[PDB]
RNA sequence: GAAAGAAUUAAAUUAAUAUAAUGGUAUAACUGUGCGAUAAUUGUAACACAAACGAGUGAAACAAGUACGUAAGUAUGGCAUAAUGAACAAAUAACACUGAUUGUAAAGGUUAUUGAUAACGAAUAAAAGUUACGCUAGGGAUAACAGGGUAAUAUAGCGAAAGAGUAGAUAUUGUAAGCUAUGUUUGCCACCUCGAUGUCGACUCAACAUUUCCUCUUGGUUGUAAAAGCUAAGAAGGGUUUGACUGUUCGUCAAUUAAAAUGUUACGUGAGUUGGGUUAAAUACGAUGUGAAUCAGUAUGGUUCCUAUCUGCUGAAGGAAA
RNA sequence: AUAUAUUUUAGUAAUAGAUAAAAAUAUGUACAGUAAAAUUGUAAGGAAAACAAUAAUAACUUUCUC
RNA sequence: CAAUCUCUAAUUGGUAGUUUUGAUGGGGCGUCAUUAUCAGCAAAAGUAUCUGAAUAAGUCCAUAAAUAAAUAUAUAAAAUU
RNA sequence: AUAAUUGAGGUCCCGCAUGAAUGACGUAAUGAUACAACAACUGUCUCCCCUUUAAGCUAAGUGAAAUUGAAAUCGUAGUGA
RNA sequence: UCAUCUGAUUAAUUGUGGUUAGUAGUGAAAGACAAAUCUGGUUUGCAGAUAGCUGGUUUUCUAUGAAAUAUAUGUAAGUAUAGCCUUUAUAAAUAAUAAUUAUUAUAUAAUAUAUUAUAUAAAGAAUGGUACAGCAAUUAAUAUAUAUUAGGGAACUAGUUUUUUAAUAAUAUUAAAUCUCGAAAUAUUUAAUUAUAUAUAAUAAAGAGUCAGAUUAUGUGCGAUAAGGUAAAUAAUCUAAAGGGAAACAGCCCAGAUUAAGAUAUAAAGUUCCUAAUAAAUAAUAAGUGAAAUAAAUAUUAAAAUAUUAUAAUAUAAUCAGUUCAUGGGUUUGACAAUAACCUAAUUUUAAUGAACAUGUAACAAUGCACUGAUUUAUACUAAAUAAAAAAAUAAAAUAUUUAAAAUCAAAUAUAUAUAUAUUUGUUAAUAGAUAAUAUACGGAUCUUAAUAAUAAGAAUUAUUUAAUUCCUUGGAAUAUUAUAUUUUAAAAUAUAAAUACUGAAUAUCUAAAUAUUAUUAUUAUA
RNA sequence: AUGACCCACCAAU
RNA sequence: GGCUACGUAGCUCAGUUGGUAGAGCACAUCACUCAUAAUGAUGGGGUCACAGGUUCGAAUCCCGUCGUAGCCACCA
RNA sequence: AAAGAAUUGCUAGUAAUACGUAAAUUAGUAUGUUACGGUGAAUAUUCUAACUGUUUCGCACUAAUCACUCAUCACGCGUUGAA
């Protein structure tokens, strides 16, 4: 409903900023959650504006309406106020008067995602691939066993990254203010802390 | 087109005298707006939470079993000494005074209350 | 077993705090309260922090006195960080420091306080314009134009294909978005000289590109019967206009033509021309300003030079290795 | 009973708590406590009056007591 | 009276001397000029621009809610009666 | 009005922003003023041709000038304040 | 000047002479004129006006050597204080720089559950909130056949209620200049040790210059994630730096000229030619892609791999059994649009008011809602059913996904080591797209190799590498070439070189020269 | 029947 | 396009320097008239065009959007 | 809570009467109609205004002043001028 157009009660205009190139291996957004077939960026990390991803929509709404049961579920939301000064004006006096909104999308990140009743994969590929036409990244077609991509060449599956227990790894190799909060529990301290 | 060209020179605000070091009696061992650090041993807190010197020794940032979820900033007498100090213990302290062995000195300081 | 206390952990700094925002805050700065109402005191301040200086910020301590607290003690204004202003000049103290021959005094010192310099380190006590009559020193160190940089813009192209297209997305059509190209335009930048008019249009003369207007070849074209066409490929050899109005580029319009392409070439072209426009000195008109004057306004008028040295080009000789 | 003097009472007024997030003073000191939000409520009462209730008891002590 | 001298006042582009701020992505008009807070600001500090501020400021807060609170009633004293 | 007219004249009046001695409106006469129309005429033009004279060119005589870092001084692409 | 046009008895034209001008006259009014030109003449004087502006500023050698920042400035073309610079000294002197130690833990070891030593691991005293990461609170976004609230609706018999609504809860999923609960490295900086002392601070007394910077790299604000842009931050160079490279080249890549010289190492970059200097392996490319200035989405053709089906496809008829799918429908039997989408049929043989439907050696089989047009709709008509054809898979079928070393696998390192863990390495190609203006322009030539056949060529492109090659532990061992010798029947066998690539600077060393300084000297004569 | 209509008031010689 | 003043009871115009729920005219209902119309006496209507915010209390106020004459005017 | 502008009846046994009475029409109901009586008045003619008969003067009216009549504007349609 309000993907496109956030309401930020105190609006207000903002840096440029960069894409996150996502160094660290995220896979946050780069998994399919929602649906069955999905639509992941490929290509460098982008700016994708508003009407770019309302397009998007309406192009895969085309296959989704006609299905029984069928849904689109839009991953991402045009979060960034992006402020344009007209190509028109001397220089800086002043910024820019509010123009579109937009989203940063790292490499990997999935940007839609169907699921019908009577839904084939090779239609729902079809409308994913028109809906990438429509959009400024390169994108690919992402199924439940098909595997996460992080880098551009590179992939990954979530099923084998490690499962952990942090508290039990802090308690064995403690920090100093952990450490400082056990010795005040313990009762040389608490009894005579005389508060 | 009205211009936010307007902000304030930042205030250096940070330690301003770090560990090991050497003090003297009232020196800033750290500007701060907030009491992010607190006073500890030997250590004195100015009007806006600065946090100063009150014996020559060497500061130590270190934290507390007493009080917790806290840091303090103190000056231990000597670098021997490790300030997150005992506590059931004597304390160190220091007499700081020369005994006038002069005569006249001596006299004077006596003869006069 | 029960009560009662003391509380302890968790949670919380989202409440609140004199006021922004951040930082801090329950060990509470926050809240209630008693007392009080004093330290919202007075001399020396070390020493740091910050810092060009002038300034500013923390502050041990020594000394005099006050307040609250059994006491430890705490208190030199507020949780912190804004809340301000030099000197000079007067003023009112205060001072007991000078006292111009002496004594007084006048006045001046010293301390205390005072009112603004918000273009807020304050040029004086006190100062707006216009110049197309303009002048000098300069800068091109920051605009004019032309080159460059750039490619939003502008110009063209491509992928995809919603939707037209009788019936069919791809005969022809092609939105919004997508990806490029281009380096023509409107920009943007100030990097060229800013002693580059070639001052923006015409004439003379063209050169070049091809992103082909015609002409030649050729695919498709329920939307090729034929003829007209539409659309696309190759293709730049040749050719691509004369008037009415307008300074005009442009456009409308007439008459034509096979067609009347699109550009580049310092928006091709004056040391080759014109000078109508934009254009200084006169001038008047509407509007603006108290006015001088002004204006993207409209209008009458209005000064351009140069014997070619080099390169280049057009011809023409001489010399010469033949 | 009742009369005169004399007085006394009645000038009718909140806090009774070291009060505690209504409004009142914002500098000092000393002592003490914890807020807000939310939800189940409740004459009028409702989205929005006031008011009530909204974590955990190991251990420790005291008192009674089988 | 009025004229002249002197003083005083009014008035004045008649005229004379003067000044007409700077920042500005050429200039001008607009806008601004001091303080404080966050981001920018890249985990010390510092950090710009006609940068973004839902920005904030040129302060505000005090003479106070007093007084009473131990020797008392008659009467006699003054070892506290 | 012209084949066709952003000009001209007439007229209309949502007079961006006319108006009465900064004079209003309308004529005659005048104007080296300006705009437009007609006729006549033209080498202005279609389209230039021819001719005369003064140069220009060659010989003799006298004999400048602005300019000039030094020049053994081509084309194109690229290059570079 | 000429041609022309105009006044030509008048406000006419002119001669001689005079008067009025430099705060200043004259002006039928133009800033017009006042002696070749005035919004105010000329001369002399003030007077060397004044110039934050412009230009100029003259010999040589030596040593050091900047800045274009902050602050304030009627200040932004200036000037002052600092920042950066120089000279000459000073010492209670190492305070300067850099690095290490500092810590956590494990093993063993020795003492007394202890705490020393050793060794190993760990981004290892202290401070911080960037990247990173994350969704906690805060700021936002998503999704629920959830619930609940009331409702919008809903039969019914207002309730119940049912397919919508909002919020809010529940769960799950996300992002952010001004959120950071996780959280780097760089960094800030501590004491002592250590190495720099022919070296650093610090301090004394003096001189400056600069306050227009530029580019390049990185993280940013602005700008359109435009600019040789603009605003700072950081690093370097330039500025003020000659040299080699990058065709040319302020800033990039190297590298710092004292004077030589030119033997030895080299740097960056290169080694077909131009043009100093080379030979190899192994892939891949065929496009001159390309060869020192990498142009895209997309299409195509390939290539691997992974599935599934594979050794059973083009070739080959038949396209059928509900079916003519149902509805509406002039028209619709495939395709009219809507709508629906799977089901029967298995010969050799049959009636209007009753026997699942049987396992017969097997009903079943999408093997089609004619794929899809066609057509008035059908018919016609292609039509899923699918093959012949297999020394079999080991490998040459289709339908895709894919374009990867994460995972898995292989290769290797590291620890205990008879192979235990951890780290590292290993996964696509070509064409098209292609695109302006003096002239083709990889710098130019030109480069892709071919037996026969020269001593003889065979990238000069791209990818990964070598200095012969393979082994071995830079150094080798082996051997194969390459060479040449030998002495024998062009071969033979033995021998030996030699396998150390090369060019390459004004770098370095070397070899001489100069000056300076510290340290020793030698000689001659504040000794 | 022809046949929808009617409109003004102000203050003295 | 941020950027100055105006958005009222049916109509017009209110009010001003707060101390607020006005005016006629039109309209409805009487009356007057033979019947109108004047004239006369009786009632109607303000969200004083919308958000939020303040002194005890803003039509008023602050604080800016959905609305009314607008903004081009260093050209060689 | 004696009822605004405005308006109605009545001049003598009348008005007024919180004085009653009767009848007709009713199977039946009078705050109405028509009759009866009891008590029983003030105020007055002098102005305007209105309606009438008598008279004056005027009179463009005559279904007669609720007459009649006039010009502009607005509508539609002829003719004839200026240009």
């Amino acid at each position: 409903k309000h993907e496109y157009a956030p309401r930020f009660k105190i609006v207000q205009k903002k840096q440029k900023g960069r894409v996150p190139v996502r160094t660290g291996g995220s896979i946050k957004g780069s998994t399919l959650q929602f649906g069955k077939y999905g639509l992941r960026l490929k290509s460098e990390g982008i700016r994708i504006s508003a009407q770019q991803l309302k397009e998007a929509d309406n192009a895969i709404m085309r296959y989704v309406r006609p299905l029984n049961n069928g849904h689109l579920w839009r991953r991402l939301c045009t979060n960034v106020a992006v402020c344009i000064k007209g190509n028109e004006t001397r220089m800086g006096k002043g910024k820019g008067g509010f123009d579109h909104w937009m989203v940063r999308v790292p490499t990997g990140k999935i940007l839609f995602e169907i699921n019908g009743d009577d839904l084939h994969e090779k239609v729902a590929r079809e409308a994913f691939r028109k809906a990438g036409t429509k959009l400024p990244g390169v994108y690919e077609f992402v199924s439940l066993d098909s595997l996460v991509r992080v880098g551009l060449h590179s992939f990954k599956n979530p099923k084998d990254d490690p499962v952990k227990n942090f508290y039990d790894e802090n308690a064995k190799k403690p920090s100093k203010k952990y450490l400082n909060i056990l010795k005040s529990q313990e009762p040389q301290y608490k009894l005579f802390r005389g508060r | 087109s009205r211009t936010s060209m307007k902000d304030s020179a930042g205030r250096r605000l940070g330690p301003k005298k770090y560990e090991g070091q050497d003090v003297s009696t009232g020196e800033i061992i750290m500007r701060q707006r907030g009491t992010k650090f607190y006073p500890g041993e030997n250590v004195g807190i100015g009007k806006d939470h600065s946090i100063f010197a009150l014996e020559p020794g060497v500061v130590r940032y270190y934290l507390d079993p007493f009080h917790p979820k806290r840091k303090f900033i103190g000056v231990a007498l000597r670098r021997d000494l490790k300030l997150p100090s005992p506590h059931f213990e004597p304390t160190v302290r220091r007499f700081g005074r020369f005994e006038l062995t002069n005569k006249r000195a001596a006299y004077k300081e006596e003869n006069s209350i």
